[PDB]
């Protein structure tokens, strides 16, 4: 169908169908360093977000379902105008301010769930 | 497990049809009904596995087939030497693995 | 090593002299000959030359 | 030709155990899974437990399952059934049987080829 | 098989070039190569000190002369010749590219790149 | 059906940059990685493998 | 037992058995510049494997167990030929030609167990 | 609470609540390749230290109870001095001779596991 960022123009239900089309593109001596600063800092970014994913628990998933409930105060709207009417790019505009608290609700509940496992062994 | 409590018989040269019944979640859907031949006093010899093939050595006077819920055994050219109980057995899945039916009794007249 | 004809101080064929060419019958390309045995050659500068 | 060759006690009290055996030849050992079944002394077979070939993955008919252990050894060629607690309905004859399953890499049997002798296990 | 001596050509190709001591040995092998079919031989050198290496032009350097006398001994293990070409052939002395020095050690060593993914049928499902 | 497997032996023919280990001197110096006093060599059995000196990188 | 690539020239079922002897060997500012594209080429070239596993559903494994049936148009062989007579090196010249269709047909069958997956939850 | 390290003085089970916090702090041209070398290692570090986590079976998680059994030849030790009284920097000392010996086992654990799990689908 569409190609890289060929869904940024549609919704946020009818994207996330294409997640593998974004994460697969992700991947003189002066000339050469600046080249290997390029392909290295390629790799820095990739891992850091793999890395995130890790201690959240998603590992593995370009779609993870967590047990962190959604405060009303991020953002108030239903399913259907989230899903069916706003794209990824305005969504990423009306949560920015919420970004770390999020992130850091979502390592949290994952290590309260990595411990109660090891107690169930 | 599987059924055919009765004897069977016929006069050599005569075939004969030997049944086995079981149920949907057993031998309906899985094609794994094997059948043996024992002989009293002796262990069991393996004649049919899967549905319709038999073990180099097993003559093609044996064959079968299934149906539905039913399977059955065909012996064709009967012979004095086919006395023995045949059973029948089927997969029935993980969990409960194998099942029998009971034995029948092949009399040659 | 740097040299030209002979081959020096190299390694030898574990059993025969082997003859190798990219196509043994094009008289425009070279034969490479490995040795089994080494031949020993001694080279030397007779002058007692001075440095300044 | 191959062989199965059963042994082990055949009597016991009920409430004691009881371990048998049974000894492989004519093939490889190894490239088979093996199971046990019993034979009623007036009756028909029953599958009582299974063993893969590489002797991790074992299985058991509900009615043995918390008083049986299956085990293998690869490099003496032999089969092991430990009894425990033993009942009355447990009298039989134990057969030795190649077969049973399978190992992803190969075609499935789930069929029993080769059946031993059997030891015959009574109990008091 | 007739084994000649070099044809003509610079000095660097048709002698037998070597560094040994710190000093550059252009030395003379007609006396090894003048045989039909199959004491010591003793081989006449020319020294210089400004050399040219390889096969370039206008990077040459001066080999600074070494103090006192400069033995050297080593293992002749191969040879590199070139067929002159009908009853007959004659082989001569060949050289002056510097990749036949390497082929001669590296001919045994091929480089792969290991490719780990697979896919194979089995009998299994998820 | 369809299994995956991940560390499977086999290789393809290619083309990289090797890097140069040794045990003031014209050539390798300290550019050049120490070598392990140790190395290895594995023999492989039953295979066959095609080898051209003549178009070796 | 045998090292690094020492299965090389065994049937395929006696070797991947061995997949973690391979899978560990995976890994003048001038010649420090041919060091540095080295290293950094071993590194994408494994993160891109990894990657490749991860969308198919296969994380952190070396044996992976799909849900994509076989097509026997792709190599009409029963399990004994395969596993019992060919070495990895013989199958992998086999099937070149279907590589890429197994592996879209890996990332679409994952798409779909991931949705579905969402929608149990 | 702490910051990085900060529970290195710590007990053992006081600490190993705290494995994030350590965990992502692991992430002229001459100077520029002293720079690659240095993010170029931190990046093999890492991943080597993945990998291995990955055959024993650990993959995306910090905490990861294995099937394989405590020897007491290791360390014998009950858990109470283990984890109530010394640190991680004390028992990497007291077990650092048995270090491979266990991560050997832990990869044989993972390999027949791996293939048992194989056979029951
Ligand atoms: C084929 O292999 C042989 C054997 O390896 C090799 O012969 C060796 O050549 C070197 C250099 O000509 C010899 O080393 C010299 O030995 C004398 C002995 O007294 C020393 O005095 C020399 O020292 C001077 O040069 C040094 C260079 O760094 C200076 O640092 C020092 O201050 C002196 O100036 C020097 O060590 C070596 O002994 C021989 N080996 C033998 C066994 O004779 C031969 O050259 C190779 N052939 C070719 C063509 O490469
Ligand atoms: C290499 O040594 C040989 C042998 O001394 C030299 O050969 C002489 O070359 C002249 C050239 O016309 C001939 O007339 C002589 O008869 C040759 N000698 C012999 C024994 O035949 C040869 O010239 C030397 N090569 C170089 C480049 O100096
Ligand atoms: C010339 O070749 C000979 C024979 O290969 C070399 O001598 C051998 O060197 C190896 C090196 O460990 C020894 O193990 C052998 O025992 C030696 N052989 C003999 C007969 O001593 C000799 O060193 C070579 N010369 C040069 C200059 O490399
Ligand atoms: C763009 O908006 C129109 C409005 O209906 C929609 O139909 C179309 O699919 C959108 N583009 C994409 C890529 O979905
Ligand atoms: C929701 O967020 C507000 C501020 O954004 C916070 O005060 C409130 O406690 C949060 N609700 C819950 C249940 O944590
Ligand atoms: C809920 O959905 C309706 C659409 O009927 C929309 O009008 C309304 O604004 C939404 N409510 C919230 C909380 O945004
Ligand atoms: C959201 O999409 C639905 C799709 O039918 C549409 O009816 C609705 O009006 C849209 N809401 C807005 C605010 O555009
Ligand atoms: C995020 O911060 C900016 C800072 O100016 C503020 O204007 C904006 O409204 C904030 N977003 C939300 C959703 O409150
Ligand atoms: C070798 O060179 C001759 C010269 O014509 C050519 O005909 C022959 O095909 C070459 N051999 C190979 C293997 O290419
Ligand atoms: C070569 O042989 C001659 C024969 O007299 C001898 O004098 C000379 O010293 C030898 N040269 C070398 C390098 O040994
Ligand atoms: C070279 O000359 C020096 C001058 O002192 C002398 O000592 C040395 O022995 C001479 N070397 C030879 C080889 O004659
Ligand atoms: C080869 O030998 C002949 C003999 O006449 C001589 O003229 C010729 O110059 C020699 N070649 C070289 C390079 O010395
Ligand atoms: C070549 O051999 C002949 C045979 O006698 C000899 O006369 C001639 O001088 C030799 N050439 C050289 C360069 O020694
Ligand atoms: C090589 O082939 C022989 C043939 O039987 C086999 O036994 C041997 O094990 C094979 N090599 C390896 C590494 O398996
Ligand atoms: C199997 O592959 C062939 C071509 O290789 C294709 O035409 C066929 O439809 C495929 N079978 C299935 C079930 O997709
Ligand atoms: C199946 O296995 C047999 C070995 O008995 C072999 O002869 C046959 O070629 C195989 N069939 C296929 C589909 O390759
Ligand atoms: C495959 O291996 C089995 C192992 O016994 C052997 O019998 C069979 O002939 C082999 N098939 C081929 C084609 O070599
Ligand atoms: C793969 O493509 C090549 C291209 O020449 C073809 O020769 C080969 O037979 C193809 N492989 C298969 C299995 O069809
Ligand atoms: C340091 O030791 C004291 C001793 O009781 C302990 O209370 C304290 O918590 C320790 N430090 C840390 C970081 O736990
Ligand atoms: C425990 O370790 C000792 C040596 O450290 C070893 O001899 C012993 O066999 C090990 N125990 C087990 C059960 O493997
Ligand atoms: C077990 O715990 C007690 C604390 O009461 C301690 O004294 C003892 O040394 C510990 N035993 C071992 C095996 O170290
Ligand atoms: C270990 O910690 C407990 C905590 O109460 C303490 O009682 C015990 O004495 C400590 N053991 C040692 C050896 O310090
Ligand atoms: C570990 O090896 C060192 C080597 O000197 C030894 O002293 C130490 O006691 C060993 N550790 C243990 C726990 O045995």
């Amino acid at each position: 169908f569409l190609g890289f960022l060929g869904a940024a123009g549609s919704t946020m239900g009818a994207a996330s169908m294409t997640l593998t089309v974004q994460a697969r593109n992700l991947l003189l001596t002066v000339w050469g360093i600046k080249q290997l600063q390029a392909r290295v800092l390629a790799v820095e970014r990739y891992l850091r977000d793999q890395q995130l994913l890790g201690i959240w628990g998603c590992s593995g998933k370009l779609i993870c379902c967590t047990n962190v409930p959604w405060n009303s105060s991020w953002s108030n709207r239903n399913l259907s105008e989230i899903w069916d009417n706003m794209t990824w790019l305005q969504w990423d505009k009306e949560i920015s301010n919420y970004t770390q608290i999020i992130y850091g609700l979502l390592e949290e509940s994952q290590n309260q769930q990595e411990k109660n496992e090891q107690d169930l062994l | 497990a599987l059924t055919q409590p009765p004897s069977v018989s016929g006069s050599p040269g005569q075939s004969v049809t030997i049944s086995c019944t079981g149920t949907s979640s057993d031998i309906g859907s899985y094609n794994y009904v094997s059948w043996y031949q024992q002989h009293p006093g002796k262990a069991p010899k393996l004649m049919i596995y899967d549905v319709t093939q038999r073990p180099s050595g097993v003559s093609d006077r044996f064959s079968g087939s299934k149906s539905g819920n039913t399977a059955s055994l065909t012996i064709s050219g009967l012979q004095a030497d086919d006395e023995a109980d045949y059973y029948c057995s089927a997969y029935a899945g993980r969990q409960t693995f194998y099942i029998f039916g009971g034995g029948t009794r092949l009399t040659v007249l | 090593v740097v040299s030209t004809q002979l081959l020096l101080n190299g390694s030898l064929a574990e059993e025969e002299v082997m003859i190798r060419s990219e196509n043994i019958t094009n008289n425009a390309k070279n034969i490479l000959v490995q040795f089994n045995t080494p031949v020993q050659i001694n080279c030397t500068r007779p002058n007692n030359n001075t440095r300044k | 030709e191959v062989q199965l060759v059963e042994t082990g006690g055949g009597l016991v009290q009920p409430g004691g155990s009881l371990k048998l055996s049974c000894r492989a030849s004519g093939y490889t050992f190894s490239s088979f899974a093996m199971s046990w079944v019993r034979q009623a002394p007036g009756k028909g077979l029953e599958w009582v437990s299974l063993i893969n070939d590489r002797g991790g993955l074992t299985f058991y008919v509900d009615s043995v399952k918390g008083r049986f252990t299956i085990s293998r050894d690869n490099s003496k060629n032999t089969l092991s059934l430990q009894m425990h607690s033993l009942r009355d309905g447990d009298t039989a004859v134990y057969y030795c049987a190649t077969g049973g399953m399978s190992s992803a890499l190969q075609s499935s049997k789930y069929y029993f080829d080769f059946w031993g002798q059997g030891a015959l296990v009574t109990v008091s | 098989i007739r084994f000649a001596n070099s044809s003509g050509g610079d000095l660097e190709v048709t002698t037998h070039s070597f560094n040994c001591g710190g000093e550059f040995f252009y030395c003379n092998t007609s006396g090894l190569f003048n045989s039909t079919w199959i004491d010591s031989i003793t081989l006449p050198c020319r020294i210089k000190q400004i050399i040219n290496m390889w096969q370039r032009i206008g990077q040459a350097m001066y080999a600074p002369p070494i103090q006192g006398v400069i033995r050297c001994v080593s293992n002749i293990t191969g040879l590199i010749l070139t067929r002159d070409g009908s009853t007959t052939e004659t082989f001569r002395p060949g050289g002056g590219d510097m990749r036949d020095n390497w082929r001669s050690e590296l001919y045994k060593y091929k480089v792969v790149k290991i490719e780990p993914l697979g896919v194979a049928p089995t009998r299994c499902k998820r | 059906w369809v299994t995956v497997y991940y560390g499977v032996p086999v290789w393809k023919d290619a083309e990289t940059t090797l890097f140069c280990a040794s045990d003031h001197n014209v050539w390798a110096t300290h550019a050049c990685v120490p070598t392990d006093p140790n190395p290895q060599e594995i023999h492989l059995e039953n295979v066959t493998e095609e080898f051209n000196m003549w178009k070796n990188n």
